[PDB]
């Protein structure tokens, strides 16, 4: 029974070991640091009333989306500050939040195990129903199909006409939290409560690869630019970097201050600075390459639960439970 | 042209405006939580009120809005209710024999062990209710299931002469009812921000609206006290 | 079960060497970093924000 | 030498009230997490006490250091005119602060309904007019003049430039500033005492197994025994006496102005407060 089991666990152990051969900062060594990095406050937003819980930025640079426990899905113009809609959601808890890269479409769902669905062109097209535990994240492939994560620890595979789970992606022990998706739509990955984070592949529907090898309760993943790699933040202080091809880790981001765990992370366009929010009031940001805090970004009032950088690079949105949204450049 | 962004500015206002009147409805609507165990009875406290499911009740013209998340064995939702002035706990203070393949009451000792040494809940009281009294009462007092038998600090406990007991007629059943209330009790004093507030109740007993009222206008008497460093 | 079989779908899968996908890596990033406008400097006109 | 010792006091007084008053609008303004409604109010005592260092402190050690006044008369009337604004903003922002305090704590379910930002901006303009009208409409009017032959040699000298009043206009100026405020917080922290007082004895009997005493007593006595002294010796000059001379009178009022330099540090004792100051500095 059990004992297949061990001998595959055995034998991608010892897998591993054998592939690595020169850690990824043995070789980056030699690499001229980036140095400090002034992050000031361009705009702050300041338009929620409640905590708020997760954000994400349009195909455009520009337009926003927050989601808040008062309830209310407000969609935000970095560049002017002004509110362009404001779509109150009939679930009063919203976990998440997404924009589609068409922008005709955004998708909120939270504790109310409904992934529902606005249309822009602000009425619910369809509400998307069939999970056992609340949603934690929801992401557009295009503009018909959806990948929402639950906590009945499966990933789901949406259809926005047919209203039915194309795929489920079960075989996972925890509550998955949070799951990203590759530059291209074949690929996408989402770690759970437990501390494995597996790869997932939207055609198949099996997990091809198992990476875990953290401490706990894995919070946040965002992909390398370059989709080779992904990075899990958790509730332990560390944050690690994964590698897809080597199927195994590379850095880790730890200090010996930090005490508080990861909230949200999200790489550069370029992929040399890993930014990440902390339970602590304030966000820091990583050298991806060497593994070296580069600046600490100005605190909020309370904990930060989200992060977001532009298709363009332009900036960095972080909204924290404080209500407000301060966009960083 | 400046066209477009006189209409944005004009969509802006307006959405400020609404915004600014669902701030002025909701601030004055107070978030409450159900969190207790399947047999606990939490839905009979739920017929009693009304007379994720969401309750709406107005007493004394204060709204309140109950939420219930309904395993879950790890509870990460809980992070979430960080804005609600309480905590309803439901725990089947009857269910001290039945046991679960660890008692169950001993199940629900654990779990607000883990409510009440919450991280991100530190501010958060709990208002404590114990169903099934009257099944409690006919526990005690048939004697199928001794007391001690799954308690063993039943045999140097005593019942506390300062709390003043409802006449039920019956030293025996009363010593259990503080006994299990003490052990809520002093978990929870073993951590000043929340306080727990225990209540003896029953099924037939529909004044719990009136308790729920008071207790959450003495919770937030006392945060504003401690606010203002006077407590 | 299940378990098994997905345990052994997983161990047979191709793997490259960790310095291979590091050099990768680091490679992209050379490359790649004048995108970037959060590492590299930032003009005062071209900021949309400022 | 007694001179040369009194400008050292006299410039630590105007000194600590301007940077402790800064510091307080300072963390105030620049920290939109302070921001409350309680802390609009606490900013307006906090501009009042600043605006009344700044203002007439050092003008009143430059007339009492140099035994007479350079500027003009109408400079005078000016100065007067500031102080009074300033000392009954300062007292009715207390008075607000206090009746604030009654209502979120003894009124706890209607109290965010009750206050809100526009309720606080109303009413500190109330206060803010009632003080101005209080002090400059019976002042720029010569209205609080006396009928004393002293008093107008007084009023028609350049140089010397005392305060001389009415009975009226000194009881009517009384009982604006302090007295009705001191009887209106009385009540209202009588009050608040024994809400704290029952909730200690609630708290303590469910539990089983002060500090409400000392916070309203430091309270009450920095308010009082820096006020009421002079505010009766207010009332016992212009109220057929003249036991009443004027080295008393004006150490009075100077402890009446050191109280808005004592005010920051004991309504500002939160531990946000303290953060925020160490943020600051
Ligand atoms: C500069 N001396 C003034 C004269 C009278 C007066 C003061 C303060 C508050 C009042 O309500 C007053 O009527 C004193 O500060």
């Amino acid at each position: 029974l059990r004992q297949e089991a061990e001998q595959l666990k055995n034998q991608i152990r010892d897998a591993r070991k054998a592939c690595a051969d020169a850690t990824l900062s043995q070789i980056t060594n030699n690499i001229d640091p980036v140095g400090r990095i002034q992050m000031r406050t361009r705009r702050t937003l300041r338009g929620h009333l409640a905590k708020i819980y997760a954000m994400h930025w349009g195909t455009d640079s520009r337009l926003l989306v927050s989601a808040s426990q008062d309830g209310k899905l407000i969609i935000w113009d970095s560049y002017t500050t002004n509110k362009v809609h404001a779509i109150p959601l009939r679930s009063s808890w919203v976990m998440t939040c997404a924009y589609a890269p068409s922008g005709n479409y955004v998708a909120c769902g939270g504790l109310d195990n409904i992934c529902s669905i606005y249309n822009l062109k602000v009425r619910v097209s369809r509400e998307l129903a069939g999970h056992t535990g609340y949603l934690s994240c929801c992401r557009f492939l295009d503009d018909n199909q959806i990948v929402t994560s639950s906590g009945d620890t499966t990933c789901a595979l949406w259809d926005i006409e047919t209203g039915q789970q194309t795929t489920t992606f079960t075989g996972h022990t925890g509550d998955v939290m949070s799951l990203s998706l590759a530059p291209d739509t074949r690929l996408f990955v989402s770690g759970a409560c437990d501390a494995s984070a597996k790869l997932w592949d939207v055609r198949e529907g099996m997990c091809r690869q198992t990476f875990t090898g953290h401490e706990s309760d894995i919070n946040a993943i965002c992909f390398f630019p370059n989709g080779n790699a992904f990075a899990t933040g958790s509730d332990d202080a560390t944050c690690r970097l994964f590698d897809l091809r080597a199927d195994q880790e590379l850095m880790t981001y730890s200090h010996d201050n930090i005490i508080c765990g990861i909230t949200s992370v999200s790489f550069s366009k370029s992929g040399r600075l890993l930014l990440a929010g902390y339970d602590d009031f304030n966000c820091n940001v990583w050298d991806a390459l060497k593994a070296d805090r580069a600046g600490v970004l100005a605190g909020h009032d309370n904990r930060v639960s989200c992060l977001g950088v532009t298709d363009d690079g332009m900036a960095v949105a972080t909204g924290s439970w404080d209500s407000f949204l301060k966009i960083w450049n | 042209q400046r066209n477009e962004e006189k209409a944005q500015r004009e969509a802006n206002k307006k959405i400020e405006k609404q915004l600014q009147k669902d701030k002025q409805v909701y601030r004055a609507t107070h978030r409450l939580l159900l969190l207790g165990a399947g047999e606990s009875g939490k839905s009979t406290i739920v017929k009693q009120m009304r007379i994720i499911f969401e309750t709406k009740f107005q007493v004394d013209k204060v709204n309140f809005h109950m939420f219930d998340v309904g395993r879950d064995e790890r509870r990460k939702w809980i992070q979430c209710f960080n804005d609600v002035t309480a905590i309803i706990f439901v725990v089947a203070s009857s269910s001290y024999n039945m046991v679960i393949r660890t008692n169950r009451l001993q199940e629900a000792l654990n779990l607000f062990k883990s409510i009440w040494n919450n991280r991100w809940l530190r501010t958060i009281s709990v208002i404590l209710f114990l169903n099934k009294q009257d099944l409690l009462a006919e526990k005690v007092l048939a004697g199928k299931s001794k007391i001690e038998d799954y308690f063993p600090e039943f045999a140097r406990y005593t019942t506390p002469e300062d709390a003043t007991p409802e006449p039920g007629e019956d030293p025996r059943v009363t010593r259990a009812k503080y006994f299990i209330r003490d052990e809520f009790l002093r978990i929870s004093t073993a951590s000043g921000r929340h306080y727990c507030y225990p209540h003896f109740t029953c099924a037939v007993d529909t004044e719990n609206i009136r308790r729920v009222f008071n207790d959450c206008r003495d919770i937030i008497q006392r945060m504003h006290l401690r606010q203002y460093e006077l407590l | 079960r299940k378990l098994v079989e997905q345990l052994k779908m997983e161990a047979n899968i191709d793997r490259i060497k960790v310095s291979k996908a590091a050099a990768d890596l680091m490679a992209y990033c050379e490359a790649h970093a004048k995108e970037d406008p959060l590492l590299t400097p930032v003009p005062a006109s071209e900021n949309p924000f400022r | 030498v007694w001179v040369v010792g009194m400008g050292i006091v006299m410039s630590l007084i105007v000194l600590a009230i301007v940077f402790g008053n800064v510091l307080v609008i300072t963390a105030i303004a620049k920290f939109e997490r302070l921001q409350t409604v309680t802390n609009y109010f606490i900013t307006s005592l906090a501009c009042a006490d600043l605006v009344m260092g700044l203002a007439v402190v050092p003008f009143g050690a430059a007339h009492i250091l140099t035994k007479t006044w350079t500027f003009g008369n109408f400079w005078c009337e000016f100065w007067t005119s500031i102080d009074v604004l300033c000392v009954t903003a300062s007292i009715e922002t207390l008075c607000v602060i206090a009746v604030d305090r009654y209502f979120a704590i003894t009124s706890p379910f209607k109290y965010q309904s009750l206050l809100t930002k526009n309720k606080a901006r109303v009413i500190i303009l109330m206060v803010w007019i009632v003080s101005g009208l209080t002090s400059f409409l019976p002042i720029q009017m010569h209205w609080y003049r006396a009928t004393h032959q002293e008093a107008i040699n007084c009023y028609a000298e350049e140089t010397c430039c005392d305060f001389f009043t009415n009975q009226a206009y000194a009881i009517a100026s009384s009982i604006v500033s302090f007295y009705v405020p001191l009887v209106i917080m009385v009540f209202v922290y009588s009050r608040v005492f024994q809400e704290a007082k029952r909730q200690l004895q609630k708290i303590d009997k469910s539990e089983g197994r002060h500090k409400a005493l000392k916070t309203l007593g430091i309270i009450m006595g920095t308010f009082t025994l820096c006020w009421l002294p002079f505010f009766i010796v207010n009332i016992v000059h212009v109220i057929q006496d003249n036991l009443i001379r004027k080295e008393v009178y004006i150490l009075l009022n100077w402890i009446g102005y050191v109280n808005s330099g004592f005010n920051p540090l004991i309504y500002c004792r939160s531990p946000d407060f303290r953060i925020a100051f160490q943020e600051l500095l």
